[PDB]
This record gives C-alpha cells, structure tokens and sequence, in this order.
C-alpha cells in the first residue's frame, strides 16, 4: 500500500512508432504522480507531473494522463526517436499524512532502434597486430529485427547489439562484437540462429 | 540552475571499512536527499534532511548514517561497509516544492572482500577488415578492454590527438567474463580514404578508477590506482 | 453531532534574541490534544489529551518531524513578509496560520480551512469551493502565484478531504468518552442593585460542553439585543465551559425580563425569569 | 495528524 | 499594525465554598499581539505555583490564554488577576468576585 508498479525490464521500440510505458499505483489518499528520466551516465531529472485538470499535464513530446479509476499513469509519445533511449521512473508523491517523499518504481529501460532501410549483413574478422594470434569477429549493418545470439560456451563472448552513427550522412549501423581464447573456431558460425 | 555535486564520483572499498560520500549544493535549498540505485529496485531513499543540523531516516536507513553540518553539505556515512552496499548513490535537493528534486551526478561504490582482485585493463586495438574496406569503403576499428576488475571505467576515442564522438558506439555496460574480470568494447567507423591516410593517427582511451593513495597495498605488484591505458595504431594503404 | 479538527500556529519574531518563537496546537472540537513549542526542552510534539496517548511511536516521530518543518517554514515566512512590506528588522511581527476540517453528524467532510494572518490582519485564505485563494493585498498575490504554480490547493484538498477527516474519526472513536459526550448547562440567575432606580440581572450558564451556547435576553417577548452584556464563553479548566449575560433593568421592573438558553445538551430551550 | 507538505509565503 | 486590549475574567472552576479546594482561573482573550504578563494574586502578593494553557487564537485572529492555580477559598482572603499588555499603560488589576 502506497506503491508503484512499472513495466518490467527492457522495452525495444523501432524509431517513429508510439511509446507506451505502464505505471499503476496504490495510494491511500488522493494520488499525485511524476515521471523521471535518466539518460545513460546522467542525473535523473523530472519529466512530467500528473497535475492537471482531469488527468493530462506534456504534445509531440512525452505526455501522460492520470486515470484514478484504474489507478493508471502510463507514459506516452506519438513517435519514438533514438534520443529517447533511456531509463524511465514512475514516482508516487506522499505528502498528505507522511512527510513529503517520492516513492519511485523500479524504472523501465527504453531502447529505441533504427529502421534500417537497406540492410547489408556481414561478418568480418579483425586482428590484434601487437598480439601474436589474437583475433576478433565483427557483425554489422544488419536489420534491427534480427536477434544476435548469446554465447553458449566458456572462453567465447558475444556482445549485445549497439547502434553507431557516422556524421557523414544517416549511416545508422547496428553492430555486435565477439571474441574468445579457444584455439581455432571461426567467425563463419558464431553469429548464427536469430 | 539548481546544480548538485557529489564526491567521490567513484570508490573502491573493503568490507568493514569506513566510507563517506559527500554532497554539495548552492541552490539555497533546505531539503536534501540520499538515494541508492540498484537493478529491479530503482531509487530507494536512505536518509533525508529538511534543515541544517538534522537528519531523518528514509525507507532504508539500516548500515547508513547521515550528517547535515550546514545548508550546503549533506554526508552519507557507512561505518562498516558490506557487500550489500555496492551500488550507485544519488544525492538530490529541492525547495518546498519537494516533488521536484534536482539530482547529483551520482557515485559508483563497490565493496569487496579483498583489494587483491582489483586490476587495471589490458587494452587491445583491432584493425579493420580488408573485406569491409573493399566492399563498402568504410573501416570499423574496434577497441577492446579486458581483464579489469571493478567496472569503474570510461571509454573515449582519439583520432589525430583530439577526442571524438561522431561515428562511435561503446557498450553501455561492461560485460562480465569471469567473477573478477570485466570487458568493454567500442567501435570507431570512418571512410576508406580516411583510414588509408599514413597521417591518420588513431587511439582508444580507457579511464580506470581504482584505489586511492590512502589504500594499503602489498609490496609485490603495482598498485591498481586510477589510471589511463591506451592502445594505438595508424592508417595504412 | 457535527465535529471539527483544527491546528493553530503562531510565530513571532524576536529581534532582542536570535530565534523566533513558534507555537503549534491541535484541537478536536473544544479539546486541545497536542502542542509544540520552539522554546520547550523536548523539541517534540507533546500530548495534551488522555486519548491521544494510545497513539504509537510512529505517530509521534511523524508529527514531530512535520511540526519542526512547519516551524522552519514559518521562521522563513517571517523573513519573506518583512521583505514584501519593506519593514525593518528591529520590530517584532506575528504570523498566524490555521487549517483544518469539519464533519457533519454523519461524520463526512463538510468544509475545510487554510488561512493566514500577518500582524492581526487577514493575509490569504482558502475559499469555500476549496480550489481558490483570497489575497487581500499585492504581497499576498505573490504568495498566491507561487502556490498556483505548485498546485497547493489540489494538494490541500487531498489532505482536507482524506487525511484530516480520517484522523478526526480516529480521534472521535478513541476519545469517545470525552469527545462524543454532551453536558447540559446548569443555569441560575443573580440580582444586583446598582442604585435606587436600576438593577443588573445576570443569567448564568455553567458546567456545559461543547462550547457552543446561546444566551439572549427578552423584554415582553422581544429580543433585547442592544443593552445585553455578554461575556466571552470561558473554560472552567476541567473540560467544561461557562457563560453569562446581563441586562440593566429599572428597579421593580425585573419580572418583565426573560433569559433564554440554547444548547445541544438541552432537550428544550430554557426560559428563566427572576423571582 | 498534521499536513506533510509545507508551502511557504 | 493592529493592537487589541485583553478582556479579563477572574473566576473559579467550581462554586466557591470556604475551606474546600477549588481552582482560581484568570482567562485573557481578544488581545493582540501575543506578548502578555499575567499574575494571580493573594492579598496583594504574587502566587508562585501558576500554570497556563498553550497559546491559541480565535477565528478573528485574536489570542486567548488560561492562567490557573489550585486554591482553597476563605472568608477573609482576597484574590486578583494582574495583567499587563502593550495596549495598557499600567498593569490592570481585576478582583475575584464569587458572588458575580
């Protein structure tokens, strides 16, 4: 009682589609709710307030409406953009009977991915010239809809896909890296099975 | 404005040691707060203060003390650090409109059974594929930091002596390769003709936060102090 | 019947000393139940009624922290106002605040209050609709803008219609033996002969609770409103109240006057004539 | 039960 | 600023009876500002053991206080409430009249 429940985990959304992050709460007294945002390696900051008339406080940007009847305060947007990737906190403000405090949810990570117009999936091998035989494999320029596999064996490691941007001109590039110390097992098979 | 500052920005501590996180705030705010951030727990309040010289227990005060020597300063104190206390800590401040809190940059604390495992990264630079170069007129330089413990690291890129942001994608979180070894990787992609320049000096920089001068270290190896470790390579034909 | 809860705060600036004096008290109807005083040794909310003592340690820590913060706020309020009206620092000044709720006989919310005075004059107040503020001067308009930006009325409504009411019921049921009682006035009349042609008659009302009572004098069935002397209803010290009313009456004309007492405790309104 | 929000003047 | 003179009432808690323990009360109300001096008197001299209520006020913003002390009324002993405020140039004394 006096809690906040958010969408659990990681949300993955393709740029230009509508954002929809769930907040429900339980409150003894009249409900006041707030969304906070944390960009990676930054201070959390205030995004929006549940005040306003009825339940709509902001249009093109993020907005939220309080529905007291089902105790909902869902964060919304019309068109997600890559810069929206961040950690979002839903917060209940308790200042009626108890001393003013915010009660935060567990937060929800939003990850917005590029709509890759012309994909060119390729795996390369790359070499550490200072090291004697230490190699690497890079997978890149693939579609956001594909799944990168997770490593099933020891000594070998594969990263989660990342987005890189070249200023040149809209060169959105999805990328994954993999490596190991296993004697002799090649890049031709590692990035297999979405 | 409303700018809060925290120090240290990072800290490596042993179990049973005394740790003090500091906050500073010049916004003429009477209200300050200390939070801790974890996975599947978000932001939990530990202690707060509504005026200079008083502190109140928050939702999770246990193992922590608090001090407000003046309006500007608010200290969080661990008397006997324990593994449970490894987290990111946030300090925040507000005036009477207390649902609008302004947060500090944060502090990463790691608590360990032993200082022995603390080790700086080994940085490797991996050079582009001829096939990538030929088929697409582009080059992905990959930087790979391995073998480091605590994951208090920042990774920047440097081309021709100046730091660069465009055409770069580092991993958001370090990857765990062993109970005591982390890895962090990043890409640098530039045009074929750019890499093809025998003048176009390249380098990957990893800032590592480790122990401080105060920490005791056995006579054997080098002390895993706060340091930068680079690898570098130039473009070729 | 109907019931109410009220808190009263008084802060006074003390130029001859460092700190302002801050005092806070809580009432349920006409029974005081808690106090806080900035100059007391304890620096805590203290109980003042038997029945608030059954509250736990959690209640006491909470009320103490909230009142100390009320205290700090009103210390700073003193500075702010002295700034608004361009007053110097050498003179003492008073801020008073009051807020609370009323409930009907059904124990449902009827109305709520949140108002301030500065130096005895009204400064700002919550309106009956519980969404608006009344600001008497330009200084108060500055306060009204701060509060509208921070949605204070909406937060207040939350407290007045939820917390204030819920606590009031809680108190009413624990102090049932004290707060839900009704003590009817014990009444009598006294005669005093001022001089050869005139004489004061006093209508006494004693040992009653709650404080609300009505005493009116009549001459030949008619309301003798002006010429009636009415004292402020006064506490006996044991949780009952006292009131009287007097009229200057021509000698020998005593028996043409009637005193009329009205009180919740009283099955029928009483009518007293001198004999 | 006091209020837990503390507006200023 | 607003300055209101206190109204003063000196009375007993119970109907006064000689040799029986009662309480004497001096109730000051309708005043402002709140700084006020109030002593209960027995035959001209100041009674020590005297307690008061916690400062409070009315709707119209004016203050009130209750001063009180245990006393045993007699035939020959006089009691009064002495009061001083900013409005009063001299301390006003009101005698206790049980027969009011």
């Amino acid at each position: 009682m006096d809690s906040v429940t958010q969408t659990e985990g990681l949300v993955t959304l393709t740029e230009g589609l509508p954002v929809m992050l769930n907040c429900t709460y339980q409150s003894t007294y009249s409900p006041f709710l707030f969304w906070y945002v944390q960009h990676l390696n930054e201070a959390p900051k205030l995004l929006l307030k549940s005040f306003t008339d009825n339940k709509r406080p902001e249009h093109q940007g993020f907005h939220a409406t309080l529905h007291k009847s089902s105790s909902s305060f869902h964060l919304q947007k019309s068109s997600a953009q890559l810069s929206d990737s961040a950690l979002y906190y839903c917060a209940l403000f308790l200042a009626s009977s108890s001393f003013s405090k915010l009660v935060f949810g567990q937060g929800t990570s939003l990850s917005v991915v590029p709509n890759i117009q012309n994909p060119e999936p390729a795996v390369y091998q790359l070499k550490d010239p200072r090291s004697q035989d230490s190699t690497l494999c890079l997978f890149t320029d693939f579609d956001s809809q594909i799944n990168v596999p997770k490593t099933m064996e020891s000594g070998t490691f594969i990263t989660d896909k990342t987005v890189l941007d070249m200023k040149a001109m809209d060169s959105k590039s999805n990328g994954a890296i993999a490596w190991s110390n296993q004697t002799s097992f090649t890049c031709q098979d590692i990035f297999k099975e979405t | 404005e409303a700018a809060v500052t925290q120090s240290p920005r990072s800290k490596v501590a042993v179990t049973g040691g005394k740790v003090t996180l500091s906050c500073h705030q010049t916004n003429n705010h009477d209200y300050m707060y200390w939070y801790r951030q974890d996975t599947g727990h978000g932001l939990r309040l530990i202690h707060y203060s509504y005026v200079a010289d008083s502190t109140e227990k928050g939702d999770i005060p246990d193992g922590y003390k608090a001090s407000r020597p003046s309006q500007e300063n608010f200290s969080l104190i661990l008397e006997l650090a324990s593994l449970s206390q490894t987290a990111v800590y946030f300090c925040a401040s507000s005036d009477w409109v207390s649902y609008e809190q302004y947060f500090g940059p944060g502090t990463r604390l790691t608590v360990l059974e032993d200082l022995r495992n603390v080790t700086p990264p080994k940085v490797s630079l991996f050079e582009p594929s001829k096939a990538e170069i030929a088929n697409k007129q582009k080059a992905t330089l990959v930087c790979l930091a391995r073998g480091f413990f605590p994951d208090h690291v920042e990774l920047s890129w440097w081309v021709n002596g100046k730091e660069v942001h465009s055409g770069v994608s580092t991993d958001p979180q370090a990857y765990k390769e062993s109970n005591y070894s982390y890895a962090l990787s990043s890409r640098l992609r530039v045009s074929a003709t750019f890499w093809h320049n025998p003048r176009n000096h390249f380098r990957c920089q990893v800032q590592f936060h480790g122990l401080s001068e105060e920490d005791k270290w056995p006579e054997g190896s080098p002390k895993p102090v706060t340091q930068n470790i680079s690898a570098e390579a130039w473009g070729r034909a | 019947g109907s019931h109410s809860m009220r808190y009263f705060f008084t802060s006074v600036s003390r130029p001859g000393r460092g700190e302002p004096r801050f005092i806070a008290v809580g009432y349920v109807d006409d029974t005081q139940f808690v106090r806080f005083d900035s100059d007391a040794a304890s620096q805590r909310m203290e109980p003042r009624a038997p029945w608030i003592e059954q509250e736990g340690p959690e209640y006491w820590d909470g009320e103490t922290r909230k009142v100390k913060a009320h205290s700090q706020t009103h210390r700073v309020d003193l500075g702010t106002l002295r700034g608004y009206y361009n007053q110097s620092e050498a003179g003492s000044h008073t801020v008073q605040r009051m807020y609370g709720c009323d409930v009907g006989s059904d124990w449902r919310f009827l109305r709520g209050y949140h108002q301030y005075a500065y130096d005895g004059k009204d400064y700002i107040a919550l309106k009956e609709d519980l969404r608006s503020w009344t600001a008497a001067d330009m200084a108060a308009q500055t306060t009204k803008h701060k509060w509208e930006a921070a949605h204070v009325a909406e937060q207040l409504r939350a407290y007045l219609e939820g917390t204030c009411v819920e606590a009031l019921r809680r108190y009413l049921e624990n102090g049932k033996e004290t707060l839900q009682r009704t003590d009817a006035p014990k009444t009598h009349m006294t005669h005093h002969a001022v001089s050869d042609h005139e004489a004061t008659l006093r209508c006494w009302a004693l040992s009653f609770y709650p404080a609300e009572i009505t005493l009116t004098w009549q001459r030949d069935g008619e309301d003798q409103t002006q010429d009636t002397e009415l004292v402020e209803t006064r506490p006996a010290g044991d949780g009952t109240f006292q009131k009287w009313a007097a009229v200057v009456v021509p000698s020998g004309q005593e028996q043409r006057y009637t005193c009329h007492v009205q009180h919740e405790g009283l099955p029928k309104p009483l009518t007293l004539r001198w004999e | 039960a006091l209020w837990g929000f503390f507006p200023v003047l | 600023m607003i300055q209101r003179t206190p109204k003063i009432q000196v009375y007993s808690r119970h109907p006064a009876e000689n040799g029986k323990s009662n309480f004497l009360n001096c109730y000051v109300s309708g005043f402002h500002p709140s700084d006020i001096e109030v002593d209960l008197l027995k035959n001209g001299e100041r009674i020590e053991k005297v307690e008061h209520s916690d400062l409070s006020f009315s709707k119209d913003w004016s203050f009130y206080l209750l001063y009180y002390t245990e006393f045993t009324p007699t035939e020959k002993d006089e009691y009064a409430c002495r009061v001083n405020h900013v409005t009063l140039s001299q301390p006003k004394i009101v005698k206790w009249d049980r027969d009011m």
